[PDB]
């Protein structure tokens, strides 16, 4: 059976301006298993509620997902995603970054 | 809109 | 779908299309729509309605299907000036009858019980949407 | 100047838990517009574009009734390919399928496509001349016999050129203010350093429809790519794709690397230099 791996990114739908309410979004991109447990997280507590985007495989058959959450930046908050999936050992953390 | 009848592989 | 009628919806969901039908252009197109309509209904009666087959059977239910297919494309041929995606959903509809009764021919009767079912929502399904074209073309007029 | 409409199906296996589950979604270009999920409150085509909401009730109960025979016809599909590949029941496996049709400035035909795949690896796919289904395993190839066997070629073609075109036309008139746009990406560069010896410059798309952007970056000589840490085209979710692209340079305070940006909404290709 073959599997791939995740390909996490995390950003915004708009530049990142403190005291402007942006999306935070959670893209990934590797998913061959469909099965999978991606969490949002600030400040290490995931946020209360998420909206993922429906499961649309390209070309090479390998699925995206979006989730994407209202949030507002501050000058000291680090957001982050966390990804647990099949091919994953351990759920992989990734940072957000105001320039990625 | 969709396929009408879809064979069943 | 079990039971005797599969899919009886099909008679009054092209009666509904040749009445909202009825409205623009001549009836000989609703008289083709509702000719491949009963040979399709019957088709599916006597398929479903099944002893469960004599191949002579399977022949006529073919020659049904042709029929109701041969029906659809003239249909098609005498609806496309007007709607042309109504017409080319009705060459669909004509096709996807054809390939129906060529797979009734080389299929086993326990596994055309099913598809008998697909094509008959799917071509339900495809006359209600139908329907809701011409209707909104009848309201533009 | 072209448009697309695709139909993206998967159905998966959930050994146990009850019966696979079921995700179809429906692209307009890059706008989705209509979409499914077996385990959904209402088991119905749900509109999200605002473009789609003008038809009316009939086409919504087509569009459900034909998702509902096209899952039937999945879950049968899972059973039958494991039976074909003697894999154990314990396991799960993913069908999916693609099926679309592609036009130009015409609108008029000119590529259509249907593909099919087990786990991965594509198992039937439909060739450009939609005759022939491109098969790769033994049970590709039988069920290739069946399928022309029973005349399913045929009517993909019927549906493809005409039905697919029509409906697709049809949307584009329907909803031009959203589709035919084309929004010109609101570029920008950014710059970092690090260790005072090596700098970081990233060129910068955030806001554009149509998926298709080329950024290069490149030297004062042209064709500078292995440097380049090239991000996939990230969807904001507003319907507007993002990409950043950017390299890593050592020299620092210079004037001699370019970036362009090309897309269909700007009329030449836009080159950005550094502003110091």
């Amino acid at each position: 059976m073959i599997q791939r791996t995740p390909k996490i990114q995390v950003y915004s739908r708009h530049p990142a301006e403190n005291g402007k309410s942006n999306f935070l979004n959670c893209y990934v991109s590797g998913f061959h298993p469909s099965d999978i447990e991606v969490d949002l997280l600030k400040n290490g507590e995931r946020i209360e509620k998420v909206e993922h985007s429906d499961l649309s495989f390209s070309k090479d058959w390998s699925f995206y997902l979006l989730y994407y959450t209202e949030f507002t930046p501050t000058e000291k908050d680090e957001y982050a995603c966390r990804v647990n999936h099949v091919t994953l050992s351990q759920p992989k953390i990734v940072k957000w970054d105001r320039d990625m | 809109s969709l396929l009408m009848w879809i064979t069943q592989c | 779908e079990e039971l005797r009628a599969a899919a009886a919806e099909l008679l009054a969901a092209a009666e509904a299309l040749a009445e909202e039908l009825r409205r623009l252009g001549l009836e000989e197109a609703a008289a083709h729509v509702l000719a491949a309509a009963r040979h399709v209904a019957a088709a599916l009666e006597l398929i479903a309605a099944t002893p469960a087959l004599n191949p002579e059977l399977k022949r006529e239910v073919a020659a049904h299907l042709r029929e109701a297919a041969a029906h659809f494309e003239a249909a098609a041929e005498i609806v496309a000036a007007e709607d042309p995606l109504a017409g080319a959903m009705l060459r669909e509809a004509a096709l996807a009858a054809r390939s129906m009764a060529a797979y009734v021919l080389h299929s086993s009767p326990e596994e055309a019980l099913q598809q008998a079912a697909v094509f008959a929502t799917g071509l339900a399904g495809a006359m209600l949407t139908m329907t809701g074209l011409v209707r909104e073309r009848l309201a533009a007029r | 100047g072209s448009h697309s409409m695709r139909y993206f199906f998967t159905s998966v296996s959930r050994p146990g838990r009850g019966e696979p589950r079921f995700i179809a979604v429906g692209y307009v270009d890059d706008t989705q517009f209509v979409r499914f999920d077996s385990d959904a409150a209402s088991q119905r085509m749900e509109p999200r574009a605002p473009w789609i909401e003008q038809e009316g009730p009939e086409y919504w109960d087509g569009e459900t009734r034909k998702v509902k025979a096209h899952s039937q016809t999945h879950r049968v599909d899972l059973g039958t390919l494991r039976g074909y590949y003697n894999q154990s029941e314990a396991g799960s496996h993913t069908v999916q399928r693609m099926y679309g049709c592609d036009v130009g400035s015409d609108w008029r035909f000119l590529r259509g496509y249907h593909q099919y795949a087990y786990d991965g690896k594509d198992y039937i796919a439909l060739k450009e001349d939609l005759r022939s289904w491109t098969a790769a395993d033994m049970a590709a190839q039988t069920t290739k016999h069946k399928w022309e066997a029973a005349h399913v070629a045929e009517q993909l073609r019927a549906y493809l050129e005409g039905t697919c075109v029509e409906w697709l036309r049809r949307y584009l008139e329907n909803g031009k203010e959203t589709l035919q746009r084309t929004d010109a990406p609101k570029t920008h560069m950014t710059h970092h350093a690090v260790s005072d010896h090596e700098a970081t410059l990233r060129c910068w798309a955030l806001s554009f429809y149509p998926a298709e952007i080329t950024l290069t970056w490149q030297r004062d000589g042209e064709d500078q790519t292995q440097d380049t840490e090239l991000v996939e085209t990230r969807p904001a979710g507003d319907g507007t794709f993002q990409k950043w692209a950017a390299v890593v340079v050592p020299s620092g305070q210079e004037q001699r690397y370019t970036c362009h940006v090309q897309h269909e909404g700007l009329p030449k290709p836009l080159t950005l230099r550094w502003e110091p």
